[PDB]
DNA sequence: ACCTGGAGAATCCCGGTGCCGAGGCCGCTCAATTGGTCGTAGACAGCTCTAGCACCGCTTAAACGCACGTACGCGCTGTCCCCCGCGTTTTAACCGCCAAGGGGATTACTCCCTAGTCTCCAGGCACGTGTCAGATATATACATCCTGTGTAT
DNA sequence: ATACACAGGATGTATATATCTGACACGTGCCTGGAGATTAGGGAGTAATCCCCTTGGCGGTTAAAACGCGGGGGACAGCGCGTACGTGCGTTTAAGCGGTGCTAGAGCTGTCTACGACCAATTGAGCGGCCTCGGCACCGGGATTCTCCAGGT
């Protein structure tokens, strides 16, 4: 009689059931499967674990303890599939990377 | 008053990934963001290949569909194998 | 009461965002073409805010107006709800 | 004599500054005032949430920067190290806004 | 080529309905093209923001910003309407002229 | 602000309209600068007036003009996109009709 | 043998009621219909948005206008406003 | 004895198909008795804009009937309407005729 | 079979024809296989698309439908086709 | 001793003469066999509609006309008349597709 | 340092499980990394579009594209195997004189 | 190409050495095919690029992506992310029986 | 045409200190889970016939290769004025309060509007037919480009 | 002597009549979807209450903005060379049109049963406060890297 959650029953940490109501009331389709929310969820989790992990290596590179937004935007802008992927979103307090001409250089 | 967001299960996929290692209130609202707007992008790809082919349904095939469609390169073939990998494991339990 | 206040964009503001862009020497006439830009895309973005504040009957412009009037434009945003 | 930099050192100097950093660029007061006075011509006795200020402050300024790079190649393509006007002109155009 | 017409049929086209008496200096709001007097109207926009006649918004917040002079309706009413501009000058000249204050308007 | 009442127009008084029937003798000389359309030399009809100049034309030739050529005003030469910016002005219309049928 | 619908005939009816003279072929009358699809799938797009950032079940004539003016530049938004009122107003007198 | 709202509009293009459009197209839940007449008369003012300078394009040609190259005329010199279908490319309608001052003989 | 060379058959006159509607007035001699290069560039991303929605219809014939769902999600709708 | 146009006067004619038409400028066959080239990369027998390689042509050379409209645009700002690959690369950077 | 290492321990690692036997011309499939001889995959992949082991895709329609040549495992392969690559040689010569 | 050649077409399979034998091996004999270009040392969890089939160590050449020019170390092809690599679990098996 | 030494100014590194934001705990209540029934969306087998691929001559217009010369791309030089680096003097943004209150956020009640059901008939779509708007062909007539040649300053 | 307007030759472009056919526009019979009336319940408009947060005033300290000057290096015009483009001609290749035959596959129907929506009862996962130390921000100092101009050859 014990209550088995589906995150637990799918090898997941981010919530099934959730992500399953959210795809039910948000008027995208009449009906939705059993499998649809895992499969989302599946790859939501993927993706997060891939910029996070991008993100403390670049925070180790630095010597710190905590990820801020600087340390998304380097992760992000230094890696060719995941800059197509956001090319038109901004992230705040991210700032530029270091880049100056060939041709403005002194000698 | 009660708000929900993605903030406990990122700490735990941080965690996973990263044993000891912080993060700051704006950045995880910043992948707060990033989680909400990959999940409104595949939803509403879904919705669109449900409607062209006159279905009712969103299934893990439309998921797929999208993640290919929306996805580029190497990410592509990696979430496509992460989710049938979850998929699997579910059916069978 | 408000007025001329696109003249609170120093010089110097200009040239430190110049710079930021990894520009090395700049042209007297490139401030005022610089506020005629600026202007032209706060005019853009105000209008859509304002249109959604003015559809949800408040008076207050809030951080999700300003950030839809920037996902209509094109311009997605981070980092704000 | 007093010790003089030549041209060209300063700049490069404040560019290797600019681009590491990460702080806000325009002063806050200033673009307050600017965004209330756009906004009265749309709606009488507006109010703002300090956070509207700051998004539309974030934003403007990673407009502006991008511009500026588009023109810095747009000007080094005609074999200037100067930017100028139609330089702007010529990156908006090929953008499409113009 | 030859005609001669009543002031009364050319009555209802020169009067404005703010004051009733015929159009000096006029000015058109260009919401909906409609002719009113400089006074009157910059009077009336103070207190409301919708045209007198068909109610339609001069502007979201600045009605000013939207109403124009009209020369040519002023010119063909000082042609038509006699002894008009004179008069308007006397008037004007009486006035400013027990007034040794601001020569220059 | 260009728009602040002069003193006179601040006590100006409103002119009563005549009533005593008079009769008005009018020339075609002394109408012909103002009622004239500047690009077809004729009469106006179905009267078109800008947003921005107040400047009478009519609609086919605006139209025209507007189509093969610049986009901008005959007279001022100021610019205008498109027929959107034109709005009828039927009060000149019933003044033709009254003073020339 | 399957039932097609589109909006040709009544791109015809307006265009008689505007050029009532001229005619159209079959390539300008494809183009026409896909502009028409196109303008009401935005419109009724940016209307589902704007209800359910109010937390609304219901998509009503305010959205229409309020999606009309976020959509169309310039006069044309405001032409449109006034033609879509007055055809309200006229439909609910009835 | 039954009417259709077309009619009660005074409108061409059709209410009751729009309105079962809407409903169908997962939108929202519920859809009010406004919406499509709204709507209608938008979609009505709109073709009858595009219509009307093409059916100009065509007479300056001399021809009786609207082809792409006519619609293609009308939108591209229209500002307004050129911002609304910045992104859209019409089938066999070619270019606006234009050559750069630098170009032309001296 | 299998196909080859065939990008050769875009050839030099073909593209002077395309500068020209464009308003090009001189060309140079170095020009002719970076259009080649783009011009492929391009057909793969949108065949690539159009395939896809193909496949997921379980479909084995290319329809002008699937070309236009493909454009259309690059950002380059097409009017014309249906 | 013939009647010979000066350099540039066909050139000018030929700008004119295909400003003024609608038709496709690249021939039918050559484009329909590179099309099923690229696609024999992504999936076995296909077959296509004639209306989809009808589609395919189009959009093609209404890209390939925008492009090599920004391209003179660049070419003109480094006071040139001749285009060259470089004008290319710089119109496909700032467009934002490298 | 000094070592004898039994062959029988090291057999599993360097076998091919299409030819039954040692690999030669070593060729590996870049999705699996799964390594084989020219002749088995080559011969092989003309039927099937699939890895022997894995079961995994390995092209949509040309796996030829996807498989590349592993010198350096070759290379180990004959080094740690004494009297394989003299008797490959000499097995090639022999094949040749045979035939003109 | 991949076409095979005349002699290639027939080639003998080779035997494997069923009979329980002993090998006398040297570190120094395989101490240039198991030596990581980067750190000089013994590899431990291997990761191999698809393009040219080079290997190296996890943490070398994630360190050497993200901090320096994103190609490979040795012949300077296009390398995008560590997607772009895959484990190698046979290689460092054969290592670690090999060497204790 | 290249080199070295040395002074000066700026960036990096190292402790040391203090606070405040991130990690953690605890009680509770709202949303996820289990269990049951019911109706239809979707899978699958079978059939029709449309349209996509393949083949063969035959014209002929476009593509291909060749040659001459001209005008445009590119480097060099000289000139000068526009912009950078730095010092002095003014302006006003940023920060610490206090005081007030407009309106954002929530609660409760009531009734009006929209969904679902059933009958029934007119609006819209698939075929079929036939003239004329537009393309195609010939022939003048007109408007541009180029060059020889006098000749005026 | 050299610029320079002019005039005659020869292309190419525009124009009017003839005509030929195939696609736009209309008519028609039928059937599917819009219209009309009825019922029931929950979404949204409305009125009232509380308290968070936005707006306004003010006084102070101090980094940033403004003004000015002096000199060097960067934009810009001009001249000359040469070689890669364009224009025109004489061969050669392959696109294109018409016609043919073949059959693979897209578009339907008709069963039929597994899968997802709906409702009800039960309780554990997840959220709003609250307390609190350890990461990180700040300040001063010593070391370390790098420009710049005077000889030096
Ligand atoms: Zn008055
Ligand atoms: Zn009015
Ligand atoms: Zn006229
Ligand atoms: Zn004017
Ligand atoms: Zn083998
Ligand atoms: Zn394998
Ligand atoms: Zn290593
Ligand atoms: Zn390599």
């Amino acid at each position: 009689g014990k209550a088995k959650s589906r995150s637990n029953r799918a090898g997941l940490q981010f919530p099934v059931g959730r992500i399953h109501r959210l795809l039910r009331k948000g008027n995208y389709a009449e009906r939705v499967g059993a499998g649809a929310p895992v499969y989302l969820a599946a790859v939501m989790e993927y993706l997060a674990a891939e910029v996070l992990e991008l993100a403390g290596n670049a925070a180790r590179d630095n010597k710190k303890t905590r990820i801020i937004p600087r340390h998304l935007q380097l992760a992000i802008r230094n890696d060719e599939e995941l800059n197509k992927l956001l090319s038109g979103v901004t992230i705040a307090q991210g700032g530029v990377l270091p880049n100056i001409q060939a041709v403005l250089l002194p000698k | 008053k009660r708000k929900e967001s993605y903030a406990i299960y990122i700490y735990k996929v941080l965690k996973q990934v990263h044993p000891d290692t912080g993060i700051s209130s704006k950045a995880m609202s910043i992948m707060n963001s990033f989680v909400n707007d990959i999940f409104e992008r595949i939803a509403a790809e879904a919705s669109r290949l449900a409607h062209y082919n006159k279905r009712s349904t969103i299934t893990s095939r439309e998921i797929q569909t999208a993640v290919r469609l929306l996805l580029p390169g190497e990410l592509a073939k990696h979430a496509v194998s992460e989710g049938t990998k979850a998929v699997t494991k579910y059916t069978s339990s | 009461v408000l007025r001329d206040n696109i003249q609170g964009i120093t010089k110097p503001a200009i040239r430190r965002l110049a710079r930021r862009g990894g520009v090395k020497r700049i042209s007297g006439l490139i401030y005022e073409e610089t506020r005629g830009v600026l202007k032209v895309f706060l005019e853009n973005v105000i209008r859509d805010a304002v249109t959604y504040t003015e559809h949800a009957k408040r008076k207050t412009v809030t951080a999700m107006d300003v950030v839809y009037a920037l996902k209509r434009q094109g311009r997605t945003l981070y980092g704000f709800g | 004599k007093p010790h003089r930099y030549r041209p060209g050192t300063v700049a490069l100097r404040e560019i290797r500054r600019y681009q590491k950093s990460t702080e806000l660029l325009i002063r806050k007061l200033p673009f307050q005032r600017l965004v209330r006075e756009i906004a009265q011509d749309f709606k009488t006795d507006l109010r703002f949430q300090s956070s509207a200020v700051m998004a539309l402050q974030e934003a403007s300024e990673a407009y502006l920067v991008g511009l500026f790079e588009d023109t810095n190649l747009c000007a080094i393509h005609a074999k200037r190290v100067t930017i100028m006007p139609k330089d702007i002109q010529l990156a908006r155009r090929i953008r499409g806004e113009r | 080529r030859t005609t001669r017409i009543k002031i009364t049929e050319l009555n209802p086209h020169l009067m404005c309905v703010l004051c009733g008496g015929y159009f000096i200096d006029a000015t058109t709001i260009i919401e909906c093209l409609h002719s009113f007097c400089k006074t009157c109207i910059v009077r009336y926009l103070e207190t409301s923001k919708y045209c007198p006649i068909c109610d339609v918004q001069v502007h979201k917040t600045r009605p000013l910003l939207n109403i124009r002079s009209d020369k040519t309706l002023q010119d063909i009413v000082y042609k038509l309407v006699p002894g008009l501009f004179k008069n308007e000058m006397k008037r004007r000249r009486d006035f400013y002229a027990a007034h040794p204050s601001a020569d220059a308007a | 602000k260009t728009w602040e009442l002069s003193l006179y127009e601040l006590q100006r008084t409103p002119q009563e309209a005549i009533t005593d029937g008079l009769e008005i003798v009018v020339s075609p000389r002394s109408l012909h600068s103002e009622l004239m359309c500047p690009i077809c030399l004729d009469m106006l009809k179905n009267t078109m007036t800008t947003k921005e100049c107040l400047h009478r034309f009519c609609a086919d030739c605006i139209i025209t003009a507007l189509r093969s050529g610049n986009k901008e005003c005959p007279t001022c030469r100021k610019k205008l996109v498109s027929k959107r910016s034109l709005r009828p002005d039927p009060n000149f219309d019933a003044l033709i009709s009254k003073i020339y049928p």
